[PDB]
């Protein structure tokens, strides 16, 4: 959750705080995208464990 | 035999027809 | 006469070294052991056979492959071409000796196509007479002529050794020549010789290219009795015509750095298992490759057959547009909006729009389309936007964020702009809120600056909103009043009624096509509907959603629409090392 | 396949009926990114399976 | 205290563009240093800052 | 027209599905319409003279193109060479196998150039990253020792 994954921060609360929708729409996807890798990555492990 | 066919019929295994427009096929097993 | 291509149809795409890779290519290729069409041009030995002359316009697609099967250098150049007149370009390639002199220019002798190597008495031999056949004006651009001198014919009657592979290939305003020189063996068809295609000329020409023709070099020894051009009997050289065709190649280089061998990806079911293995080497057993894909036989197009034409000409240029503070709503509703008319008329000075794109308004359909025309500054014009956050505009005119349509903007100078003070636009400066997107504020009341209630007074901090404004009759660049519309193009699924007239394709069952139902691209095919549809829009949805049921716009049948058969191939093969038969 | 993926449809079929290349494959690449990820989903959990 | 109302009222601009924070933010929203560089360039130089 | 061809033929055109066969009539105009330019018009109307360059990157021999340091050729040292943009940096030595004598590039299966052709001379060159491994840090716990190998 601490990681920028490309966009201007790393909390979705000083994102929506600076940009407007049409554009931070865009920063949100990317940090949505990188979190939901990150979640998938940790449940593949767990399956496997 | 009786027992078998007791078996085969409490499984039973278009949503079919929707998996293989999209490429989602299911081979047929070799037995 | 018709033959097969054994090892020919192979170039390098993009030339690099790739030492010893099974690259994995896709460009304009022939396929292997198709048809490649003959065109022996034998000089007739009897007196009743045909004189074996060939010349012919062969149609240019996406792309040509050539070959020139030589003794004596007798094959010479090639020509290209929209339609070969004084009205489009035509190139042409001349090889008189070994200087390679190329023009574009235009030179009409359709008449005679031909090329004169006459025998010369003097120091008789046999050399070359007439290579200016050119009966026309030039009117052209590019040129080009190499000039090495060498002085070479060497007329023979014995085996063709020399054999010269060429491709040629246009895109975008490009012309790419590969070509490759091999000494073949065999006379009467192409000899089982690989190898591929080195680039040497690359050309940009920008001209529409679909015709297609050869130079050819027919005199012959003053001793014949008659015309040596219509009496000729030494010509002995042959062509091949291949139309390239968009394929998938695999090529294996080797140590060396050449292609030494490839596989096509779509010759046969076991060349479809090496080009999905990336490997020469098929073990025994089942592989699955690819999938049994019917392609569409033909292209339905479903749009409403009237052709009222919309009113587009009193929303562009009108009398008096109303401010920006009160905006109308233009309601087009079920019409023909032929957008060829407002590509036409193109006077605008900015055009944007974030959903639909230009290029695809003429062939796509709306059901719902509404028309907002204002004039605004010279400053403004770049603040109608969605998400710009307008400094004055915010109180006047937002747009959505999920807006969809295209909005027009251009200079009214000479309309709005008058030495008659023209004070009657006006705009809202300030306000306690900001409006929302599509609400227009048309109230005028007074503002309360400073907290205080000024009442129908307007003194200090009491300044009336709606101020008129500050136009000036042909003022600078930043100040002028631009007048501007904009549409918003509602794209939900509705019944289309505001788009252009194409094509009404009659109805077909059972047979998958490329339909496309106002903008619904889809490929399947039709059938009649048990399920009663909707009397609302002609469009229908499923879990995945690809439209399953829809309806016809012109008739109120209840269509169903199913991709045709689709399934998938699994090659049977065994080693081949042992075979190379499949299943 | 009825997922949007952050682009404005989800059938492939009505992209390419709207934008044009240039501004359609970033379109394109979202779409494919997400159906690719999904499906690599479905096959890690089918080899765990 | 930086009132932007005045700075929206006083709209005169050409070229108002930014890449951080957006204007419709700017309002709600606190800075800690705030620095203005005030100069003047070509007709053809307003893009190309 | 597709982008880079133009049609520089002017024909007749028959607007209104009617043959305009060498007459200009309603819906038979001509296609070549000249500017309504007017000297010192509006902002809106001025010419405007433009040219458009069309940089080739495709990569084949570079021809044009500013004049850089040739600094000599060193073998068995990787640096941080620049083959016409190609900023790579890795030993380079004599290459064995006969290069083609089309561009000075070359590739592999992982996309990182092999072998190479200088510019100002005609001698093959092969690429490859230097010595490159992996260290292992073979240590006890940190309170019974700090020594590591
Ligand atoms: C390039 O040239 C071809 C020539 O075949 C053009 O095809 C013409 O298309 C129009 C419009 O459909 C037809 O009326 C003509 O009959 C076609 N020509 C012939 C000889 O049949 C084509 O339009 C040109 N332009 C492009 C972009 O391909
Ligand atoms: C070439 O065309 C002939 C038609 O005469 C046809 O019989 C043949 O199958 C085609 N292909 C080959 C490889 O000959
Ligand atoms: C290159 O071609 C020559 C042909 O003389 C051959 O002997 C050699 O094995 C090939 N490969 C290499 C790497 O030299
Ligand atoms: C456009 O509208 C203006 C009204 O100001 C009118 O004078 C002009 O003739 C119109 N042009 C066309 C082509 O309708
Ligand atoms: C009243 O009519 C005037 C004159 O057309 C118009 O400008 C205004 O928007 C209308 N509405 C209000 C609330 O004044
Ligand atoms: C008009 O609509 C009917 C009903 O579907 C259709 O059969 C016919 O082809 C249409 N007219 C034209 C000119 O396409
Ligand atoms: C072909 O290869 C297979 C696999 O190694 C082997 O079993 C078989 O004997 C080979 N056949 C021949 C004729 O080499
Ligand atoms: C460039 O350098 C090469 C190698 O030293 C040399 O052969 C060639 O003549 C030079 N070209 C010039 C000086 O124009
Ligand atoms: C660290 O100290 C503990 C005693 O608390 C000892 O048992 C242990 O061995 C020490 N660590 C190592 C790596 O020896």
């Amino acid at each position: 959750l601490s990681s920028n994954f490309g966009a201007i921060s790393s909390v979705l609360n000083d994102i929506l705080s600076r940009l407007d929708p049409p554009e931070a729409e865009v920063q949100i996807d990317r940090l949505i995208t990188g979190r939901l890798q990150s979640l998938q990555t940790y449940v593949t492990q767990q399956l496997i464990r | 035999s009786f027992i078998e066919d007791l078996l085969f019929n409490k499984v039973t295994l278009d949503l079919i027809c929707a998996q293989k427009f999209n490429g989602l096929t299911v081979l047929p097993p070799l037995l | 006469a018709y033959t097969n291509s054994f090892t020919r149809g192979v170039y390098y795409p993009d030339k690099v070294f790739r030492s010893s890779v099974l690259h994995s290519t896709q460009d304009l290729f022939l396929p292997f052991f198709s048809n490649v069409t003959w065109f022996h041009a034998i000089h007739v030995s009897g007196t009743n056979g045909t004189k074996r002359f060939d010349n012919p316009v062969l149609p240019f697609n996406d792309g040509v492959y050539f070959a020139s099967t030589e003794k004596s250098n007798i094959i010479r150049g090639w020509i290209f071409g929209t339609t070969l007149d004084s009205k489009t370009q035509s190139l042409l390639i001349v090889n008189n000796a070994t200087n390679v002199v190329i023009k574009v220019c235009e030179f009409q002798f359709c008449n005679d196509p031909f090329l004169g190597v006459y025998y010369h008495k003097n120091n008789k031999s046999w050399m070359e007479s007439e290579f200016r056949v050119y009966s026309s004006a030039n009117n052209c651009t590019f040129e080009y002529v190499s000039q090495p001198f060498l002085m070479d014919l060497e007329g023979k009657q014995g085996n063709f050794k020399n054999l010269r592979e060429f491709v040629f290939k246009n895109i975008d305003g490009y012309f790419k020549i590969y070509s490759k020189h091999t000494p073949i063996n065999l006379v009467r068809d192409l000899p089982q010789g690989f190898s591929a295609l080195e680039p040497l000329v690359d050309l940009p020409i920008g001209i529409n290219i679909t015709r297609f023709q050869t130079l050819l070099a027919l005199h012959r020894s003053y001793l014949t009795p008659g015309d040596s051009s219509s009496g000729w009997t030494a010509g002995a050289a042959a062509y091949y015509v291949g139309y390239l065709q968009p394929r998938t190649f695999l090529l294996k280089y080797n140590e060396n750095g050449t292609i030494t061998d490839a596989v096509d990806c779509a010759l046969d079911p076991l060349s479809e298992t090496k080009c999905t293995l990336k490997s020469f080497t098929v073990e025994k057993g089942i592989y699955q490759t690819s999938n049994f894909r019917v392609q569409p036989t033909e292209s339905i197009v479903r749009f409403p057959n009237i052709t009222n034409l919309c009113p587009f000409g009193e929303v562009f240029n009108a009398t008096r547009f109303a401010s920006v503070y009160a905006w109308n709503r233009k309601r087009i509703s079920n019409c023909v909006a032929d957008y060829s008319v407002l590509y036409n008329s193109a006077s605008f000075s900015t055009f944007k729009c974030y959903g639909v794109s230009p290029t695809k308004l003429n062939d796509l359909c709306f059901t719902n389309v509404y028309a907002d025309s204002f004039v605004i500054r010279g400053d403004e014009v770049r603040q109608i936007a969605p998400g710009q956050t307008g400094k004055i505009a915010d109180y006047n005119y937002k747009l959505p964020d999920d807006f969809t349509g295209c909005v027009i903007a251009w200079n009214s100078n000479n309309l709005d702009s008058k030495v008659g003070g023209n004070y009657n636009y006006l705009y809202r400066l300030f306000r306690k809120s900001n409006l929302k997107p599509f609400e227009r504020d048309i109230s005028t009341e007074i503002y309360q600056a400073g907290s205080t209630p000024c009442n129908g007074v307007e003194g200090f901090n009491c300044y009336f909103p709606l101020q008129s404004y500050g136009f000036q009759p042909t003022n600078g660049v930043g100040y002028q009043p631009y007048r501007v519309v904009v549409l918003s193009f509602e794209l939900l699924h509705a019944p289309a009624t505001v788009c252009g007239p194409k094509k009404s394709t009659n109805l077909v069952k059972n047979k998958c096509v490329n339909f496309n139902f106002n903008g619904l691209t889809g490929t399947g095919v039709l059938t009649e509907s048990n399920k009663k549809f909707l009397p609302f829009q002609q469009f229908g949805r499923d879990i995945a959603d690809t439209t399953d049921a829809v309806r016809d716009p012109q008739t109120l049948e209840i269509l169903d629409i199913t991709p045709c058969s689709f399934g998938g191939v699994s090659v049977i093969t065994p080693g081949t090392n042992t075979s190379n038969q499949v299943a």
